[PDB]
């Protein structure tokens, strides 16, 4: 992802 | 406007749908008093106009161009009076030769004619089958591209006659002795059994093009022949509507069911068979089905196909009989089970030779198979039961290749074909009450045919207008192109139907809807009938067609499971099955999508050729020999397209006149201060006096050409002249006469 | 002309032609690296190999993988694969013919946009078009209204549809995976005694979980069964001919779907996700979704989870609806048997992407013309 | 007319008088209007008759003094040659095309009137010389 999440 | 006294009109009638009716008093700017058989005046009533009537020279002529008002009630009339009154059966269009079936035998055929038409140029003799044959020959001949004679009509109007007559011809005129026509007669009790099936409306319905391409030598001496098929109505095989049958082969088996040699194929009467009995319409009467089985293995018998195949193609049929009866318990939505030791599955494993335990299985089951690995996967009982039925059309189709590729067997010969000649015989336009696929495929092939003959003429009259040096733009081109795109194009009506054959929960209802919603107001040719959401109607280039949807998508879907087929070719009791796969796809297509291309392959083998037309005409429903019924044969005409022809015709210049014979006519109109020495100028001038404009006629090199109508305008006032001076004589010899008898009187 | 359906997972990729019926090219969609110093010169050794290369090799490689939680992650790595499956495995120039591409619901809106735009510039593709997987599964399945419960690597997600309407406001994503059950099998294998530390044994694991595990009909009564007797252990070999013997702990593994809580996440289990998807819909609707329930992707491929879906959603419905779980064997292809009918239908060829609106409109098309 | 042409016209008139009462019938009416110099055409009859049903036609009789209004209305070359030019351009007639068209065509005479005007003008081909037969016939 960008965030909440490795991705 | 210009009606007048004795002018003739015909009033439209129910009984036969054009009378002749006399203008009794003159028009002039909503009620005609006329003159009739049924009273000296009886009156006719006027829409917010009648069928002005040709004059009496130009009736009865032999070409229906020749006429000057082209109407329906002419063409039926020239018709109509050339058959009964002269017995007379053969008339032109144009191009195209009309044979109108005697239905009685007749002297016409014989050799002293042959010769007599052998050599002609056509445009000389009256017409005949003999003169399109030796047009074709000749241009054969003077130029390399080749050949085809089509023949199209109702099976009962006398293509198997025309076709006969005319390799009776062409073998004649070649001068050669061999066994070449009467193979091919022969063939067509094999060639029916297979191929030609009842229709509700029409015994003996022919469905399917057969073409026979009589080959020649660099010497035009015939060689041999060649079959080929073409468009073959494969879903007959598995559903037909009320007091249809399937194809006859199915009830000739049946009704043969008695013979020891059948026995091992435990057959039953047509009831008994779900393929057979779902018209209802087991016996056609008059027809002895025991016999006409006979007559069936004495062609094959005839052509060579050996018992031994002769008992394995009846077996298979047995086969597909008994694998039709084959009846799916659903176990659940998505699985299905055939029910233990179930009999029609017994009988047809026996018959076929192959393992009960494998159909059984395969028959119910689908193999997914990926380059890793496969899975087995169940079927719903309609997907079982759908690909049972396109494995009956499967091995049907190929069967009948076999056949045809074993009659070609027979046929073939062993020189190199120089050329060849084809006889293409191809059912008609069709129409019925309730209108269903099969008529939808008829009538794309004669749309697609159509489109052909309006190339073939429109070339034709561009080469006949440069010889006599007329600008083409006089010419305008009518095109049914406009439709044949919403037919096959894509998001066309074919195209929308093979989409939902596979979209999920496709159906009849949904077509529909998407039909209407591409084209309802898109596209002008398609129409939606009031009062119904499951019908459309298409706009022909002969008729409004209205189809029905019901059963639509069902007969189109054709979709085989590789493996049964692999089953059926493992087969090790007899030789013929693995025969028939010889060498997917192929096993994708749906019905619409090969016959589209069945029909691509007919347009590009026929494109290859230069056309010569037959149409035929059934003058009646009873078979009653030399009479001619208005309402049957003008619905024949429109079929045919003839009047839709003339139609077109009678938009440029029907009527062409050589100079000397207009001369040699209309001199009675001609003051003699005008005539030159030199006819062309003369008449160049006459005839600009006679018309109103130049742009109504055109003057050729050889010849004047005149628009619809006008010959008959001058027909009328050659008449109205020619009687005023009747008058005067008349007018004069009664005076000096009754003058002479008052004298007489004082004598 | 035909289109290209390449269904992008986030550990497999499955390609091939529309119309045909199975994908011709499937493999790993992964990429590794050499980690060692080369002896050997004069070898020709190539810098970096895809999909079954990297499988083949593994021992020697690091392996990456370039997609996670259906994310991509690094555009400089798949751009590989994508040219592996285009030119190597498939045979085909791109240029020629269009391509369909599927991707999980209400993933970052720069995905679309970027995966395009490499699409029409670095391959030069004619035509594109890009389809939510849920979608392609009711094709594939013959059905227009489901709801359907979609795992593979990366993602999971519900998607309801009813009638060919989709309900956006009632998708479900929850990010557990395969991947997430593999991470968690390596620590419960540690409780035994086998330890699995680096990519090139996780390749390992991987295969164990696909081979021995599976779902309990009931979880607490088997777990007390496999306590009390060894009847449910059942045991592998590694590559090096390592018995190594498995109990409990293989039902454990893809039991965690069902109680995140053991990943510790936070999320209720997929019967919760898929039942809540369900309420979300309007009442009119309930009745056939409870029907037509139906199971895609490979996570869902373990023995006994249609029948445990089946009965702890039973225990969540209202006893009058007589819920029906499918699941079909191709499930794990079904994304892509759906992708291959749809690029197939005619109505569908007025819906690409044509290079000519790209050049028009710019990667921001994507948005406007795909759902 | 004067008194002398009258007093002639009444004389005429009483000659076709076949039953004594001093009247014609109106069959007759066109026969005396012929004797005396006419050449009106059918319809010009029946139009000065005021186009009378067929009773009255063939049984109502009149006397003079109605017919005289009508020979006055019925009273009040190059085209007779073109006419003639017409069946020919030699200057012939088939006698058979000349019978045709008198009986066949117009107002059909008989047979038996053509035959009896065309009596003599014939030769032994069968040709007619119209310009002598129409001198005849204009005398
Ligand atoms: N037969 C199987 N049994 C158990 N797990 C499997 C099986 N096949 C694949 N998997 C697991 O599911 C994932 C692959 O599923 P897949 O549907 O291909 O995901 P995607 O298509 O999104 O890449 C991997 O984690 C793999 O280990
Ligand atoms: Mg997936």
């Amino acid at each position: 992802w960008x965030a909440x999440c490795p991705a | 406007e210009l009606y007048t006294k004795y002018a003739r009109v015909w009033i439209p009638d129910p009984e036969e749908v054009w009378k002749s009716a006399e203008l009794l008093k003159d028009y002039k700017p909503k009620v005609l008093q006329l003159r009739l058989e049924e009273g000296k005046d009886l009156e006719y009533c006027l829409d917010p106009l009648p069928p002005l009537r040709n004059p009496d020279i130009l009736v009865g002529e032999n070409d229906l161009t020749a006429l000057s008002y082209l109407h329906e009630p002419a063409v039926l009339h020239n018709l109509k009076v050339r058959f009964i009154d002269s017995k007379l059966i053969y008339t032109y269009c144009g191009i195209v030769l009309v044979a109108i079936n005697p239905y009685e035998q007749l002297p016409i055929y014989g050799e002293d004619i042959i010769n007599a038409y052998s050599g002609q140029n056509m445009g000389d003799m009256d017409p005949h089958i003999f003169a399109v044959a030796e047009e074709a020959y000749k241009q054969m001949a003077r130029d390399e591209r080749n050949q085809s004679i089509i023949v199209s009509g109702e099976s009962g109007a006398g293509k198997t006659v025309s076709a006969k007559y005319a390799m009776r011809y062409f073998a004649t005129v070649s001068g050669s002795a061999a066994n070449v026509e009467e193979k091919v007669l022969a063939s067509n009790p094999i060639m029916e059994s297979i191929g030609n099936a009842k229709t509700t409306r029409n015994d003996n319905s022919s469905r399917f093009g057969k073409y026979i391409e009589i080959g020649f030598d660099k010497r035009y001496r015939i060689i041999g022949a060649n079959m080929r098929t073409y468009l073959l109505e494969k879903s007959r095989v598995v559903f037909q509507a009320e007091e249809e049958r399937n194809y006859h082969i199915f009830y000739q088996l049946c009704a043969s069911a008695a013979l020891p040699e059948f026995k091992t194929l435990r057959l039953g009467n047509a009831n008994y068979f779900h393929y057979t009995k779902q018209g209802g319409s087991p016996v056609i009467d008059g027809i002895d089905d025991a016999k006409e089985m006979v007559n069936t293995r004495q062609a094959c018998t005839l052509l060579g196909i050996s018992d031994s195949y002769q008992m394995g193609i009846f077996r298979i049929l047995a086969g597909i009989l008994h694998l039709g009866n084959v009846e799916f318990a659903s176990r659940d939505s998505d699985s299905c089970a055939i029910p233990p030791k179930h009999d029609p599955l017994t009988i047809f494993c026996d018959l076929m030779g192959v393992d009960y335990e494998e159909m059984a299985h395969w028959l119910c089951h689908r193999k997914l198979a990926t380059a890793t690995e496969t899975y087995i996967k169940p079927i719903s009982k309609l997907h079982a039961i759908n690909a049972r039925d396109a494995l009956a059309k499967h091995i049907y189709a190929n069967l009948f290749n076999w056949i045809v590729d074993h009659v070609n067997k027979a046929l073939h010969s062993t020189v190199k074909q120089h050329s060849f000649i084809g006889v293409l015989d191809i059912y008609g336009f069709e129409t019925f009450e309730i209108n269903s696929f099969e008529q939808f495929c008829i009538n794309y092939a004669n749309e697609k045919l159509q489109q052909q003959f309006n190339m073939h003429v429109f070339k034709l009259e561009q080469e006949e207008y440069m010889k006599e040096q007329i600008p083409w733009t006089l010419i305008d081109f009518y095109d049914n192109q406009p439709c044949i795109n919403l037919i096959e194009a894509k998001m066309g009506v074919l195209d929308l139907l093979d989409e939902e054959c596979k979209m999920p929960k496709g159906s009849d209802d949904t077509w529909a809807q998407k039909l209407y919603n591409t084209h309802l107001n898109k596209c002008a040719l398609f129409e939606k009938p009031r009062l119904s959401n499951k019908a459309f109607i298409i706009k022909h280039f002969a008729d409004k067609v209205e189809y029905q949807c019901e059963g639509f998508l069902e007969k189109n879907k054709d979709t085989v499971y590789e493996e049964q087929i692999k089953v059926l070719k493992s087969s090790k009791k007899f030789k013929l099955l693995p025969e028939l796969f010889q060498d997917s796809k192929e096993h994708k297509k749906t019905v619409g999508h090969q016959f589209r291309n069945s029909l691509h392959l007919l347009m590009e083998t026929l494109n290859a050729t230069t056309p010569h037309y037959v149409r035929c005409i059934k003058p009646n429903d009873f078979k009653f020999p030399f009479t001619f019924d208005e309402k049957r044969a003008v619905q024949q005409l429109r079929a045919c397209g003839v009047l839709e022809t003339i139609r077109i015709s009678a938009a440029g210049f029907p009527s062409r006149w050589t100079y000397q014979e207009f001369f040699s006519r209309y001199r009675v109109l001609m003051k003699q201060k005008d005539v030159l020495s030199d006819r062309k100028q003369t008449c160049k001038n006459v005839l600009e006096k006679l018309i109103l404009d130049k742009d109504k006629y055109q003057f050729g090199k050889t010849k004047i050409f005149f628009r619809a109508g006008q010959v008959a305008y001058l027909e009328k006032i050659r008449a109205d002249k020619l009687r005023a001076a009747c008058i005067r004589i008349q007018k004069t010899i009664r005076g000096w006469l009754m003058r002479k008898k008052y004298m007489r009187m004082r004598r | 002309t035909t289109a290209l359906v390449c269904d992008n997972g986030s550990g497999l990729v499955k390609a091939g032609f529309a119309g045909d019926d199975a994908p011709r090219a499937v493999f790993p969609s992964i990429v590794g690296r050499p980690r060692h110093q080369g002896v050997m010169v004069g070898m020709g050794q190539k810098d970096s190999y895809v999909g079954d290369e990297a499988q083949s090799k593994r021992g020697i490689l690091t392996l990456k993988y370039p997609i996670e939680h259906g994310i991509i992650t690094n555009w400089d790595d798949m751009e590989k694969i994508w040219h592996h499956t285009f030119y190597n495995e498939l045979r085909v120039a791109p240029e020629e013919h269009p391509t369909l591409l599927t991707e999980a619901p209400l993933n970052p809106k720069a995905n679309r946009e970027k995966m395009t735009q490499i699409m029409f510039e670095t391959f030069n593709v004619p035509a594109m078009y890009v389809a939510i997987q849920a979608v392609l599964s009711l094709y594939a399945s013959g059905r227009t209204t489901g709801i359907v419960l979609d795992s593979g690597d990366g993602v999971t997600h519900n998607v309801p549809i009813y009638e060919g309407y989709a309900l956006p406001h009632a998708i479900m994503r929850l990010d557990l995976a395969g991947r997430d059950l593999t991470d968690y099998l390596m620590k419960i294998l540690t409780e035994r005694g086998y330890s699995f530390v680096t990519t090139a044994e996780r390749e390992i694991v991987r295969d164990i979980k696909e081979k021995l595990c599976y779902v309990a009909l009931d979880f607490e009564n088997e777990m007390a069964t496999a306590a009390s007797s060894s009847s449910l252990e059942k045991s592998y070999e590694l590559p090096d001919g390592q018995v190594i013997t498995i109990g409990n702990e293989r039902f454990r593994c893809p039991e965690t779907l069902f109680q995140p809580s053991f990943i510790g996440m936070e999320s209720a289990g997929i019967h919760e996700t898929t039942y809540n998807s369900i309420m979300k819909c309007d009442i009119d609707i309930r009745k056939d979704l409870y029907a037509n329930n139906v199971m895609s992707g490979g996570t869902t491929m373990y023995p006994g989870i249609a029948d445990r879906m089946q009965k702890e959603i039973t225990a969540l419905a209202p006893s009058t609806m007589k819920i029906k779980i499918i699941a079909p064997p191709e499930r794990k292809y079904s994304v892509w048997i759906g992708g291959s009918i749809l690029a197939s239908l005619s109505t569908f060829q007025q819906m690409w992407i044509t290079k000519q609106e790209y050049d028009e409109a710019g990667p921001s098309i994507v948005h406007r013309k795909c759902f | 007319f004067n008194k002398d042409q009258l007093e002639e016209f009444k004389e005429a008139f009483e000659l076709f008088d076949r039953v004594g009462d001093g009247k014609i019938l109106y069959s007759q009416c066109g026969d005396v209007m012929r004797a005396l110099g006419q050449n009106p055409t059918n319809a010009e009859v029946l139009k000065v008759l005021g186009n009378p049903k067929s009773d009255e036609l063939k049984s109502r009789r009149v006397d003079f003094e109605t017919f005289l209004p009508m020979l006055q209305a019925v009273a009040k070359y190059e085209d007779y040659l073109e006419g003639f030019r017409v069946f020919d351009g030699n200057g012939k007639v088939m006698g058979a095309e000349l019978r045709h068209v008198l009986t066949t065509l117009g107002e059909k005479m008989t047979e038996e009137e053509v035959e009896t005007v065309l009596a003599g003008h014939e030769d032994s081909n069968g040709c007619i010389n119209y310009e002598a037969f129409l001198k005849h016939i204009l005398s």
